[PDB]
């Protein structure tokens, strides 16, 4: 158990072809013997080290689907990281992707709820930070609509939350470091847009920036 | 129902208790008519309702107020005249 | 009930203005092409800002996308009660178009990796896992800026927002929003803005 | 353009802007108690509910039932989910309650003369 | 020449460097005149006479808010 | 567009007050019967008094009054009284007034 | 003639408005009366804000430490979240209710110790 | 040119340098007081004057 995990770690660090084959074989044989924690750890290690056979990854997907309900937050995060830094030729079946997507969305929603309850100004601060340098058309967006039902939704009329959107954003650095000027901000945005376009040719970040 | 019994006069019924304890906390708001501001608010609301009724009076069976009539003007104007909260 | 009263009066005014518009159209040249040439007039623009809604037929096809956007921007910027009335009217659209995103785990993780590499999420959220912060930021964007999903890609919008936020400073920042048209906001804004800080670039 | 005006009138009279509750209230206000279909036929509403100068027992029973039902609904909703935007009216009521609590604290720990002077100065500055 | 209540109020009041700004708090600083007494009949008759005389003497003084010699302020702070 | 001042229009006034104090100090530098420590921690009224005597010597000393030409729209007889009146009103609201 | 007179009136009105709106920037008026008026307005605004802050500070100093947290929450809300739409008062109410839960627990402990 | 602003500055200089307004020749007093009392203005106001 512990010795096998240490051997897998050492072989992954060494990064030799025969060692990877021997690992793959041993882990494939002992998937059932190993518990959920060991399986998650080895999957994360294989993902970070960028190795593993397609059959091994498929069987790992099957095991993860089978044992998903008994996973904690750390185990889910490690599995997500491994399946993210998995080998390219690892087209997964349409259950593990769904499980991971649902788990990630639920974790995000729960974190948002907890942070908002701890500090009601969390969402307001994030929105203000996002909209500080945002464009006028971005700021023009409408306000949130009340989805709650009842008398006001059935027999009454509920006034919308929209109000005038002519506001001035005053940005001050908490640490006190000098802030970037307009030209520096434009250069930073252009560089980020160029990098994003290189990653994805179809992005319209150029048009978005040129708009305002 | 039988409104006839209620209409009928009776010594005990006349001299009995008509307003109970529960009604006082539910009806004490009627003393706000003492305030000129409340009287003005009520007059404005009544005038607005009369205007709405007059505008919608085109439908059959609904007639708005006529300024010519003396009774309507007098009753609308002297509703709060001489109001005194101290005298029962 | 105040909103209802305002809406009713605005509706009466709108109906009267539409009757006048029809009468003027039937009396004058009666050409939509001729009418469209005055959309840039000062008083015509004021009238549009006053009685133009996307859910009504007034100037239904006589305005272009740019003109409609400019009218909406002006109304949203310098007309509180008109904004209230038109936002109430906009409820009649009942669009309620909710669209999911990031269907493929591969694409979602690739986007997360790109965002993590090109930005530091610890600044946005302190003492939290990077993936959790990324998911929370996605949820915030979906809640707030989803209105643009009709035309703007979610990933592109998120990248634009992150780049604009990080352009100011690659560190924690404090943002204060003020509407100087309001008394309280104006007093707070003047009290909080200092010339020395602006000169020092803090 | 007449059809367009008719469509605009229908939209302006739509439910989301002119509540059906407002329509019902207007109908009741314009109609008498013998012409109102909702109550002319019903003797209980016209006599037992709205026909008594004092109906404290029935009012109390109705209030108790409504309070129990609303408490049950609120508890169920809170237990199920809470990340739903609420109505502007309720939000404003809660804001007013919080502001009233803060104002009570300020009045408790401050003098009436000081409060009056501060309010007068603030009003003058606003003007 | 001041008291502990006024000292507490002044120390709580922070970031004030102008006498006019402090005078804006003159009503708050007036709370230092606690004049604590019981409500016995004799003490109530006193309170009545003393407060009426204080109103009369303040009328005779006719000092404005700017000049408040009996309200300690920035110098003592 | 408004009578109120913006944030960028108050640092200038603070510099005006400081400049008035410094001008007084520079002018009365060679005066024994002068204590400048009194200028430390001035009250609002004292700052206003100093700003009253503030002066800016880098401004041009000649009068800035001048004449500007705004071309008119000659009356058009081909339109009519009301059409010309509306044209004049829109011109005033769009070009002449701004 | 009439047009020239109307334009003269308009020019005088515009000059008057420009003066009344921006006379605090220049020293055309001797003694800088508009500048002093604007400085006085800003001083009054800042003094009012600092007065609110100092009243909060003194109330905080005098408040019992048990409800000092509740006072802090109420003060912060009244200052910032009253005018902010993104700040949901439900969360503030939840914090107040947690504080009240602690207070009720202490009360019941005292009652039934 | 006889520019208005320059002429105003020159006439101010002439009036102040004529010597008729030398402070040494004046004993500033409140005036409105029943008794003759010196100037009661603040030190900053005196320096500004
Ligand atoms: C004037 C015209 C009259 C025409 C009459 C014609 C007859 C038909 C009338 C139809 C309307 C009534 C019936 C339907 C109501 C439907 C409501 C609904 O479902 O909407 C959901 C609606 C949702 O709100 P929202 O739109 O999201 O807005 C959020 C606001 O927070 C919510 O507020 P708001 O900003 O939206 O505005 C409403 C606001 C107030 O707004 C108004 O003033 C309303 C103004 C009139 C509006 C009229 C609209 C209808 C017009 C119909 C006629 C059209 C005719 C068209 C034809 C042509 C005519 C020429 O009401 C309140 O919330 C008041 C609560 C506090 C009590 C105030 C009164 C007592 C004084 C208390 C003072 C305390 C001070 C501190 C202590 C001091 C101690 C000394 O819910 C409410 O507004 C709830 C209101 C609860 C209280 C109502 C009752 C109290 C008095 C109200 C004001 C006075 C008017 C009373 C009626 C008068 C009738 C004559
Ligand atoms: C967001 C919220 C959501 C809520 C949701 C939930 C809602 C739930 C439902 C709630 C429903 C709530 C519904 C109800 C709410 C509203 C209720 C309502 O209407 O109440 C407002 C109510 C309406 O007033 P009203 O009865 O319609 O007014 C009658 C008209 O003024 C007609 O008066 P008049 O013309 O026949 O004769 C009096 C004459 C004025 O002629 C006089 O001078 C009368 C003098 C009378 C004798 C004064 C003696 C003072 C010495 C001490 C007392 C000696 C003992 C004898 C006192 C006898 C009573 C006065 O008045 C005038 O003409 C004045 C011009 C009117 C415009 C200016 C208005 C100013 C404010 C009104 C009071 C002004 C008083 C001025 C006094 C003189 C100042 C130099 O207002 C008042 O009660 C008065 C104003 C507030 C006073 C507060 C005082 C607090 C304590 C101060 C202590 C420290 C100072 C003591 C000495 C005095 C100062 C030096
Ligand atoms: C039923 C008839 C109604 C009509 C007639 C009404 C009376 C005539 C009109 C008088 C009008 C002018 C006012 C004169 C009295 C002024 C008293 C005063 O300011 O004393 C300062 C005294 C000390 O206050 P402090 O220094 O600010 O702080 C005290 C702290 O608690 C710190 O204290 P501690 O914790 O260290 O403990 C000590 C504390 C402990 O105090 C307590 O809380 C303990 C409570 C023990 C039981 C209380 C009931 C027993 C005494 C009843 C009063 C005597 C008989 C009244 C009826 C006479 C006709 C049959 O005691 C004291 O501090 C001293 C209290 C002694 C003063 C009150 C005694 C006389 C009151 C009656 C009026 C005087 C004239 C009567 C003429 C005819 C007979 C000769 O203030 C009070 O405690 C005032 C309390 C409220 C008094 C309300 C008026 C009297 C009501 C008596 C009950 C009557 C039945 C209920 C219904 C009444 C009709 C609605
Ligand atoms: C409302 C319900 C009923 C009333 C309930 C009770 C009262 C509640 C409200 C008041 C609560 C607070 C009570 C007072 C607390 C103490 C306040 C305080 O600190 O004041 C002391 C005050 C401190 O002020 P400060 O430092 O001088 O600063 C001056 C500032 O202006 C700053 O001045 P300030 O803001 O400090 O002003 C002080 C003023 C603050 O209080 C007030 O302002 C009063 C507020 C309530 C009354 C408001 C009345 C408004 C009247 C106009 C409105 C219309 C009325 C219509 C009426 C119609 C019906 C008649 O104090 C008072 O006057 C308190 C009077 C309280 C009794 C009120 C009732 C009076 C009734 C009179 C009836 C008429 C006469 C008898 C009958 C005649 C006909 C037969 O003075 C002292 O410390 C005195 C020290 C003792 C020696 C003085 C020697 C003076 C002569 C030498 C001068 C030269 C000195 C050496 C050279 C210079 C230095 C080297
Ligand atoms: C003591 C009493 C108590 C109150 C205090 C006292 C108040 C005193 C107020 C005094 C006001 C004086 C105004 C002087 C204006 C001088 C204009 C001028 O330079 O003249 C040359 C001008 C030369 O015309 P032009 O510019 O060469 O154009 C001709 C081209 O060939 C044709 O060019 P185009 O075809 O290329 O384009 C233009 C054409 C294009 O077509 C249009 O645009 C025609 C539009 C027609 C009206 C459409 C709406 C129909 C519904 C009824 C009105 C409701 C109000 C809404 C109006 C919306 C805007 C029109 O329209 C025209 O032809 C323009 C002239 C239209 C005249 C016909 C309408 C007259 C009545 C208007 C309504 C008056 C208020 C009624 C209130 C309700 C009474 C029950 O003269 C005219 O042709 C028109 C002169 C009009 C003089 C009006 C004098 C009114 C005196 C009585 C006032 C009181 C009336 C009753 C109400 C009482 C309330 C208490
Ligand atoms: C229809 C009813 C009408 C009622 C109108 C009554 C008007 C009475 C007006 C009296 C004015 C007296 C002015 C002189 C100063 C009085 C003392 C003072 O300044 O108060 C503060 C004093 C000082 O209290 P304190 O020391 O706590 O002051 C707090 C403020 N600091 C902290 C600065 C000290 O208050 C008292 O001592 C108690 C005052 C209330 C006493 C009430 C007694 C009973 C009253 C019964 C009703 C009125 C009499 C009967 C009327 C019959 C009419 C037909
Ligand atoms: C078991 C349920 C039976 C009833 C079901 C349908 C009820 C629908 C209508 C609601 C009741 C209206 C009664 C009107 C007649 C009346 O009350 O008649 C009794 C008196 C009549 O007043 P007047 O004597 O001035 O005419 O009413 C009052 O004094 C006012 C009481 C409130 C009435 C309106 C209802 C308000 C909401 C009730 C809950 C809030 C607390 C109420 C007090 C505990
Ligand atoms: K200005």
């Amino acid at each position: 158990m512990s010795a096998l995990l240490k051997e897998i770690l050492a072989l992954t660090v060494k990064s030799e072809a025969a060692l990877w084959k021997g690992a793959e074989q041993k882990v494939l044989s002992g998937l059932n013997n190993l518990a959920k924690t060991e399986l998650v750890q080895i999957t994360h290690h294989f993902g970070v080290n960028k190795q593993g056979s397609e059959a091994l990854w498929s069987q790992l997907d099957k095991a993860a689907v089978g044992a998903f309900p008994e996973l904690s937050v750390d185990e889910t995060l490690q599995l997500i990281d491994g399946f993210g830094e998995c080998p390219d030729s690892y087209t997964l079946s349409h259950d593990l992707n769904q499980r991971l997507l649902v788990s990630w969305e639920q974790l995000g929603k729960l974190n948002f709820q907890k942070l908002k309850e701890t500090n009601p100004y969390f969402a307001s601060d994030i929105v203000n930070q996002l909209d500080a340098a945002a464009a006028e058309f971005i700021k023009v967006r409408p306000a949130a609509e009340s989805e709650a039902g009842g008398f006001l939704n059935s027999l009454g009329v509920s006034s919308s939350f929209n109000t005038t959107k002519n506001d001035i954003y005053v940005v001050q650095s908490a640490s006190g470091k000098k802030l970037n000027n307009k030209e520096q901000r434009e250069a930073y945005v252009l560089e980020k847009a160029q990098k994003y376009l290189k990653e994805d040719p179809q992005s319209k970040i150029l048009d978005i920036i040129a708009q305002k | 129902s039988d409104p006839f019994k209620k209409v009928e006069r009776d010594y005990h019924n006349e001299r009995s208790v008509h307003k109970h304890f529960a009604s006082y906390p539910l009806k004490f708001w009627w003393g706000l008519n003492k305030f000129e501001t409340i009287q003005g608010i009520h007059s404005i609301l009544g005038n607005a309702a009369d205007l709405v009724v007059s505008t919608l009076s085109f439908i059959p069976g609904v007639q708005g107020r006529n300024n010519a009539s003396y009774i309507e003007n007098s009753i609308r104007v002297t509703r709060f005249r001489g109001f005194d909260d101290k005298t029962q | 009930m105040t909103a209802l009263f305002l809406h009713i009066l605005w509706s009466i005014s709108y109906i009267i203005i539409n009757i006048l518009y029809i009468f003027l159209s039937l009396l004058l040249s009666n050409n939509n092409e001729k009418i469209k040439q005055y959309n840039s007039n000062y008083f015509i623009k004021i009238l549009l800002v006053l009685f133009y809604n996307k859910n009504l037929s007034f100037y239904k096809n006589l305005l272009s996308e740019d003109e409609i956007s400019k009218i909406e921007f002006e109304r949203l910027k310098n007309y509180p009660t008109l904004v209230l009335i038109h936002s109430n009217l906009n409820k009649l659209e009942k669009r309620n178009k909710i669209i999911n995103s990031f269907i493929n785990f591969k694409t979602k993780y690739r986007f997360y990796k790109f965002i993590s590499t090109n930005f530091n999420l610890q600044t946005i959220i302190k003492n939290c896992n990077d993936k959790i912060i990324f998911s929370t930021l996605l949820y915030i964007v979906n809640l707030n800026y989803s209105f643009f999903y009709k035309t703007i890609k979610n990933t592109d919008l998120i990248v634009y927002l992150l780049a604009n936020k990080f352009s100011i400073l690659n560190d924690n920042i404090i943002v204060s929003k003020f509407n100087i048209s309001k008394f309280n906001d104006y007093i707070k804004y003047i009290n909080n803005t200092n010339s020395i800080d602006t000169y020092l670039e803090n | 353009m007449f059809l367009g005006i008719f469509k605009d009138v229908i939209k302006l009279l739509n439910k989301k802007v002119v509540p059906v509750y407002f329509w019902f209230f207007l109908y009741c206000f314009l109609s008498t108690m013998d012409t109102n279909i909702f109550v002319s036929s019903c003797s209980f509403l016209k006599v037992e509910v709205f026909g008594k100068d004092e109906n404290t027992t029935l009012v109390l029973l109705f209030y108790v039932f409504y309070s129990l039902f609303n408490f049950y609904l609120s508890r169920i909703k809170n237990k199920n989910n809470y990340l739903v935007r609420k109505h502007l009216y309720t939000t404003e009521l809660l804001i007013e309650l919080i502001l009233f609590k803060y104002k009570l604290i300020i009045l408790k720990f401050s003098s009436i003369k000081y409060i009056l002077n501060f309010n007068v100065r603030k009003f003058i500055l606003f003007n | 020449q001041t008291n502990k209540e006024w000292w507490n109020l002044a120390k709580n009041i922070q970031d004030v460097k102008c006498q006019q700004e402090l005078n804006r708090y003159n009503d708050l600083l007036s709370q230092a005149y606690t004049l604590s007494l019981d409500n016995t009949i004799r003490n109530l008759v006193f309170k009545a006479k003393f407060y009426s005389w204080l109103f009369v003497i303040n009328w005779f003084k006719a000092f404005p808010d700017d000049f408040h010699p009996f309200i300690p302020g920035l110098e003592m702070k | 567009n408004s009578g109120n001042a913006l944030h960028s229009e108050y640092g200038y006034l603070e510099l005006l007050s400081n400049e008035s104090v410094q001008l007084y100090k520079d002018y009365y530098e060679s005066d024994a019967e002068e204590d400048f420590k009194v200028f430390e921690n001035l009250s609002s009224k004292e700052k206003l008094v100093m700003i009253a005597n503030f002066e800016n010597n880098l401004l041009p000393k000649y009068d800035r009054s001048e004449v500007h030409l705004i071309p008119k729209r000659q009356w058009e007889p081909a339109f009519g009284v009301w059409e010309n009146f509306l044209y004049d009103i829109t011109e005033y609201a769009s070009f002449i007034a701004p | 003639a009439i047009r020239n007179f109307v334009f003269k009136i308009s020019n005088q009105i515009q000059n008057l408005a420009a003066k009344r709106s921006l006379a605090y920037l220049n020293q055309i008026d001797s003694q800088s009366v508009p500048s002093r008026a604007t400085i006085n307005m800003k001083d009054q605004v800042t003094q009012m804000q600092r007065e609110i802050d100092n009243m909060a500070n003194v109330i905080r100093a005098q408040i019992p430490d048990e409800d000092r947290a509740e006072f802090e929450i109420l003060k912060k809300y009244y200052v910032t979240g009253q005018h902010d739409s993104l700040v949901d008062p439900q969360d503030v109410l939840l914090q107040l209710d947690r504080i009240q839960v602690l207070k009720n627990l202490k009360m019941i402990e005292l009652n039934e110790e | 040119p006889e520019d208005e602003g320059i002429e105003q500055q020159l006439d101010q200089q002439e009036v102040l340098l004529s010597g008729r307004y030398d402070p040494k020749l004046y004993d500033f007093q409140e005036g409105y007081t029943k008794n003759p009392e010196d100037d009661q203005t603040s030190l900053i106001e005196k320096k500004a004057f």
